[PDB]
């Protein structure tokens, strides 16, 4: 099994951070509903 | 083979007829009556009836509360105490009506009035999801 | 600025018109088919695409994704037109 | 057994409820006539 | 724009700094949305030419492992 | 470190100070079970 | 379906005994350009184009090997 | 005139209320101790023999069942019962109602009626309605309808073939038809 | 401004209602669940 | 030889794995207008529709992780949807990248519900009307059921889609080496594959929801 | 729309390329067929 | 060989997990049955939830299915 | 030889398998006594709901089979 | 010899699969008997069903210990 | 010898299987109860389908029981 | 001693069959619950059943014990 | 040792056996949620019963890890 | 060699846990038609709790499928 | 060596055992989905019992793959 090759784990869980922690959530923060007018 | 009664105080909507379904929302769930029915007994609640006739129509009717019986001559008695056609209701007075009584939900804090208070929040949540 | 009300005219999902109009005075009309077919005729021949098991997962996966297309393309696409359609009224209602 | 009936109330004043309810929701082209052929008169002694 | 400059110094001419290169990426990406994306009545042709490249793109690293599973030998 | 610290911590600031604390600190416990396992191996 | 012959019989079609002459003249244009090396004044667009079709002359000449081989995926043997 | 245009639906829902305890044949206890008996009629006079005749059947059944050692308690919807069986069936009673007559008989009616006969503490092992059912504009009848509690309508041997049915259903059903024989007794009984 | 090249800033310039109250609620979605 | 797709993708010995993991928010645009093009226009109202069906059980405290939750379920959806494509490398298939997003939630969250809520949170772990012969075994069970509560999440996203990955590829190799043999059992076996591509979809699209709602639910239970 | 008539060097390119492509073809087939046999002999 | 003689077994091992699939599609499609029985007018629902179940524990099957072939063929 | 033996006892084993389908087909019918007591008048399209998981559940059962003789005969 | 002794092994694994019919048999009959307290009078009908699920669970079964004696004599 | 230790593994496996039957026999009255619970008047027929159930379901255990002491003793 | 280890495997296998009593228990405690809940009256009647349908169902399981240690200590 | 190595394998065989148990408390306490929301006044009674069918379930489960670890250790 | 052999054999073993899954996955969808046939306003707060059981039986399913690959790759 | 082989077997033997949990987590699961249908007031109690049920069901599961390990690593 592959998914026990504890060398390229790092490369795995960087970006990972990267991506779930800081760009998904800045691309949601983009993304505003506003309050329906009168 | 199925004789449909359905009826309020005051109007009779069907009378003996012959329809081929009939969807009622008892207290212990929905369901639908066709002929040969096993017999059963059930009070309503606020909810849709939907009349299916031989023809393939439906007529949908709304219920608050009632009694319905189907007997094992495959005889079926419902009784509305108030059964409104569809078109004969409003859902902005709906959903008001549904906002104020959570107001006064989370404003309550006696048992049998908020009891009362949750009966009216149900019945104004099966006006509006059955209205659309 | 306002958004332009069309796209850029992709043939069959995957190339555009600018590259058939491109390849049309040179070549004519066939040009650019003919040299696609060219291509993957040297691709599958000099093992460039190998086949495998993976050609067939490819194959499933493609016609899924040309029947979902197909199929819920026109409901996906008014349903966004409706949705803006119905912003656009209640805004203009409250103005 | 409901949670009402845990509160104490009868399937009477449940019904009640429950019609005075739809009889809010009707528009008002019919509200007047249906409060007024399903209201209550009767006083106990 | 290339396409219409034939100098080799242009080549050089380019910013091949981490902020040019940026910038590139980032203008040809606003140039693909703005074309292909950022219209209204869009099309899923758009979104459906991503996926090829990148189909393109994930056969491109596995064909190391897709050249040991040759029908030929030559 | 300009236009970098505008778009992307000033958004970020509330949530990796306050709300994503515990997150920290899983995140290090994390890290400690992944650095455990790639030694014993 | 019958507009594929419809456009073939135009472009998919064997050079005529006639027509040589302007051929060889193009590659005598060609050839002319690579003399004098002046082919640095194609910007890339048409530079880009000819290419597309000396790549397109080469998927024929491929066609045409994996026709001569009697098979399609590499050589049968 | 109008009670008989209104008495239609009201005679095809009334009479639908009561055809499970017809179709199941529900006979009621011939051996408990407790009885209710109602008796409907009107606040105005003038009404001929309506009143006396309801309070003639009122008294000869609370005779009969006294004899057994029943334990009765009456029910008056209307002045006029309550007037004339006050005097000499005083220990006899539970509630009494008015404002009946002047306006036509509502469901909201029997609803109350039913709630105030609920919340009373009087469980009563059965009981009996009295009213004027109507025949023509020269003839009614002085007819009586039963009312069966809980413990009778679950303990029935024919009501086992009824389905989803518990103790709870059934109370709800048996209030329920409390008020819809109290209604279809008001309507029977303003004409 | 048509409200085809408005911008959810433009719009709460025209009205101010329709701001959300960075304030009483300061993260993501800057409003109750229920009202989204 | 069989699992070789789910070894790191390297590109001239770059770990394109990098660049795979950083793709699917690329295909997420967004726009400061009022009324956009029809993608930002279906994907807000599907972000819309994923926050009201997952924030709505929480109470103030728990609404604040609302950016965090439906940004987890819109990465790993869309991870898991990109992995559909042929060749391609998913990285929900590594059991790295699915423990480095279940243990850090997890953890925070059981942090979170320990740092206040400590008498409640000792609480939980024990049920209400339970037993006094009961008490202490319900004990060592809870938490070895809150120690796998980690390690439960990340195995159910990797042994899900690995294996219906490799499900997808072996069915395939079938259909390759039934290519040369009776074609409409050729034929069968590729409208098993299709169906099978079908579910494979709808196993992503669950997946990606299963993980964010038990997030969701570990993070009320300690909120 | 209307075809367009390519020009006389691209055709004659193309057939050229095509009949040389046949013949080496052939010629690969023939010269790859002894080898190969001998290599599938030899190899049990 | 020995490594052929446990692979037959361990396939067969393998393949025995198909009852628990079994089972589930019946449970299934029987509580289908009787969800449909009291509620016809839902019918086109109901199914498309039976399907959804049925898809799901067939699934389960499979994946038993693919060791007991992992094991017979692939090594 | 070992080949044989291992045959008999993964051909056992996968056969195993059949319990599930067994258990299945007794809940789906199980259940279509129970909803056509309740509905009788649907009691065709009941039918037609029981075959149908029937056909589903007794096939894992066959694909269980078909395993046992792919072991027993095939190998 | 060990083909005898894995013919006894892969009987009594073969053996194992009633199981499966025992526990369907056992739906079968309980679900009969709820039908039959709902429904009484539909009495006769439900047992027709209820024997044609037995019928079909116990035939599983018996295509286990089909396999166990194919297996301990017919090998 | 290898031919009694395969009987006793032998007769284990087919043991196995009454676990079906344990669970058919505790399925058959508990909807026995169920059913009893809802139509106490039909309690002695309801009993009487509880014992069919019963007798069926049992009697799939002991044909497992039988084929274990089959292989135990009788070989 | 090839019998002193297939005679532990066949205890262990034998021992696999109480899986089935226990279910059956679990079965016949949970449908006790829910005919109670049903009809409280019944009770201790209800709670006769139960006991009658544990009694059988470990019985079950106690003949797969019984099994087991037919073979790991009567021979 | 095969002597050392079978009671390995018959620890695992009833180890097994524990299935059954967590299915039984499965059922029973899934019965004792449809028990209590349809009468939450019995509440109380419901939980006791709950509880003996517990322990009954769980104790069989306990007699298969008896016998595991009676062959793990005690030989 | 044997623990090649025995690698396989306790894949397949660790294989068979796939079943309860399997079973659990499709109970748990049979209780939602029939919940939802019950009261289909709360459809979506039954799917909900649907997911959620899903998301655990399959769990188990899959630690069954851990232990099959820790058995057959990493060791 | 016959120790480790057996440990592998003996794992994944021990291992099945997780089917059982697998499917009470299943029942117990749908069982909630059904009660919380028929009383969805209750809802918050009914979840309540729904978790106790599945920490002892899974807790059972857990006790199986603790025997495993403790063949496979602790021995």
């Amino acid at each position: 099994m592959p998914q026990l090759n504890t060398t390229v784990w790092p490369t795995m869980i960087t970006p990972m951070l990267l991506t779930l922690f800081l760009i998904t959530q800045l691309k949601m923060l983009n993304t505003n509903y506003h309050l329906p007018p009168s | 083979q199925m004789s449909f009664t359905f009826a309020s105080p005051t109007q009779v909507f069907f009378n003996g007829a012959n329809v081929r379904q009939v969807d009622v929302p008892t207290l212990t769930g929905a369901f639908g009556i066709l002929a040969a029915h096993v017999p059963t007994l059930q009070v309503l609640r606020p909810g849709l009836v939907v009349v299916h006739a031989e023809d393939g129509t439906t007529s949908k009717y709304f219920v608050s509360s009632g009694s319905i019986a189907v007997n094992a001559d495959s005889s079926v008695q419902l009784l509305a105490e108030e059964a409104v056609t569809l078109d004969m209701l409003d859902l902005g007075a709906a959903k008001a009506n549904l906002e104020k009584a959570q107001a006064e939900l989370v404003g309550t804090a006696d048992e049998a009035t908020r009891a009362e208070i949750q009966i009216r929040i149900e019945a104004n949540e099966a006006l509006v999801k059955a209205l659309e | 600025p306002p958004l332009p009300e069309y796209g850029g005219k992709v043939r069959y999902g995957l190339i555009p018109e600018e590259f058939f109009q491109f390849l049309y005075p040179k070549t004519g009309v066939t040009g650019p088919y003919v040299l696609g077919t060219g291509l993957i005729l040297y691709a599958l021949s000099k093992e460039i695409y190998v086949i495998s098991a993976e050609t067939f997962t490819a194959l499933s996966v493609l016609g899924v994704m040309v029947y979902g297309i197909k199929k819920y393309g026109p409901f996906v696409a008014d349903f966004a037109d409706k949705l803006n359609e119905q912003k656009l009224a209640q805004l203009e209602e409250a103005k | 057994v409901a949670y009402w009936r845990q509160a104490g109330l009868s399937y009477i004043r449940y019904s009640q409820i429950c019609a005075k309810a739809v009889r809010d929701a009707l528009k008002t082209e019919f509200k007047a006539n249906a409060e007024k052929t399903s209201g209550s008169n009767v006083k106990i002694v | 724009e290339v396409k219409l400059g034939e100098l080799p110094s242009w080549i050089l001419m380019r910013d091949f700094s981490p902020s040019g290169i940026f910038g590139a990426f980032q203008r040809g990406y606003y140039r693909y949305y703005n074309k292909y994306i950022n219209v209204k009545k869009g099309s899923i042709s758009g979104i459906t030419m991503v996926l090829a490249c990148y189909v393109l793109f994930s056969y491109s690293f596995s064909y190391k492992h897709l050249k040991h599973e040759r029908l030929r030998k030559y | 470190l300009q236009s970098i610290i505008k778009n992307i911590w000033i958004p970020m600031k509330p949530y990796y100070t306050k709300v994503y604390q515990e997150i920290w600190i899983g995140m290090g416990l994390m890290g400690f079970i992944v650095y455990k396992i790639r030694a014993a191996d | 379906l019958a507009t594929f012959w419809y456009y073939a019989k135009v472009e998919l079609v064997p050079p005529t005994p006639a027509e040589i002459p302007r051929a060889i003249q193009s590659l005598k244009k060609i050839v002319n350009s690579a003399q004098t090396g002046s082919f640095k004044q194609l910007t890339v667009k048409e530079a880009v184009l000819n290419g597309l079709v000396a790549t397109e002359v080469l998927m024929w000449f491929y066609v045409g090997e994996i026709i001569g081989k009697r098979g399609i995926i590499g050589y049968d043997v | 005139a109008r009670a008989e245009r209104e008495l239609k639906p009201a005679r095809i829902y009334g009479l639908g209320s009561l055809a499970l305890y017809e179709k199941a044949d529900i006979k009621g206890p011939e051996d408990k101790k407790k009885h209710l008996l109602i008796g409907v009629s009107s606040d105005r006079g003038l009404c001929g023999a309506i009143h006396s005749s309801i309070a003639k059947q009122m008294k000869s059944e609370v005779a009969t069942l006294t004899a057994a050692g029943k334990e009765v308690m009456l029910v008056g919807i209307g002045d006029k019962i309550r007037g004339i069986l006050y005097r000499t069936h005083s220990d006899q009673f539970l509630v009494a109602f008015k404002e009946v007559g002047r306006k036509p008989p509502t469901f909201g009616d029997a609803s109350v009626i039913a709630l105030e006969l609920l919340n009373s503490g009087y469980e009563f092992d059965e009981g009996s309605i009295i009213f004027n059912k109507f025949r023509s504009v020269i003839s009614y009848k002085t007819e009586e309808k039963p009312i069966f509690s809980l413990n009778t309508v679950a303990s029935a041997d024919s009501m086992s073939i009824y389905d989803d049915i518990d103790a709870d259903v059934l109370q709800n059903y048996q209030e329920y038809n409390l008020a819809n024989i109290i209604y279809y007794s008001l309507k029977e009984s303003t004409t | 401004i048509p409200f085809d090249q408005m911008t959810i800033e433009d719009l709460n310039e025209a009205f101010p209602e329709t701001k959300l109250d960075k304030k009483k609620y300061p993260y993501w979605p800057h409003q109750p669940i229920e009202n989204l | 030889n069989l699992f070789a797709s789910f070894i790191a993708p390297t590109i001239l010995g770059l770990p394109a794995a990098v660049l795979i993991i950083l793709f699917p928010p690329l295909l997420i645009p967004t726009s400061k207008y009022l009324i956009n093009n029809r993608l930002i226009t279906t994907q807000q109202w599907l972000i819309k529709l994923t926050s009201k069906q997952m924030m709505t059980m929480h109470n103030t405290k728990g609404r604040t992780w609302s950016l965090m939750l439906v940004s987890l379920i819109i990465f790993i959806a869309t991870t898991n949807l990109l992995g559909l494509l042929p060749h391609s490398f998913t990285p929900t298939t590594q059991l790295s990248m699915n423990l480095a997003m279940a243990i850090p939630l997890w953890a925070g969250t059981v942090i979170m519900g320990f740092r206040s809520k400590i008498k409640n949170a000792l609480a939980h772990f024990l049920p209400q009307g339970t037993p006094t012969p009961l008490i202490p075994m319900l004990v060592i069970i809870e938490t070895i059921s809150l120690l796998i509560q980690p390690m439960a999440l990340a195995v159910r996203l990797t042994a899900n889609i690995t294996a219906g990955h490799l499900l997808m590829h072996l069915i395939g190799s079938a259909t390759l080496a039934m290519s040369t043999i009776n074609l409409p059992s050729t034929l069968i076996i590729f409208t098993i594959l299709i169906l099978l591509t079908i579910l494979e979809i709808a196993v992503a699209l669950i997946q990606a929801y299963v993980f964010t709602l038990l997030v969701s639910l570990y993070l009320h239970d300690n909120t | 729309v209307p075809p367009v008539q390519v020009s006389p060097l691209i055709k004659l390119g193309r057939y050229s390329a095509l009949f040389l492509g046949v013949a080496y073809g052939a010629t690969r087939y023939n010269y790859l067929k002894p080898r190969a046999e001998e290599e599938r002999r030899i190899a049990a | 060989d020995i490594d052929t003689a446990a692979k037959f077994i361990g396939a067969g091992a393998a393949t025995v997990g198909v009852a628990g699939s079994g089972a589930g599609i019946g449970t299934v499609f029987g509580s289908l049955i009787i969800g449909y029985a009291r509620n016809p007018s839902l019918k086109q629902q109901l199914f498309s939830y039976a399907i959804l179940g049925f898809a799901l524990s067939e699934a389960m099957g499979l994946f038993c299915l693919m060791v007991a072939f992992l094991i017979l063929f692939a090594m």
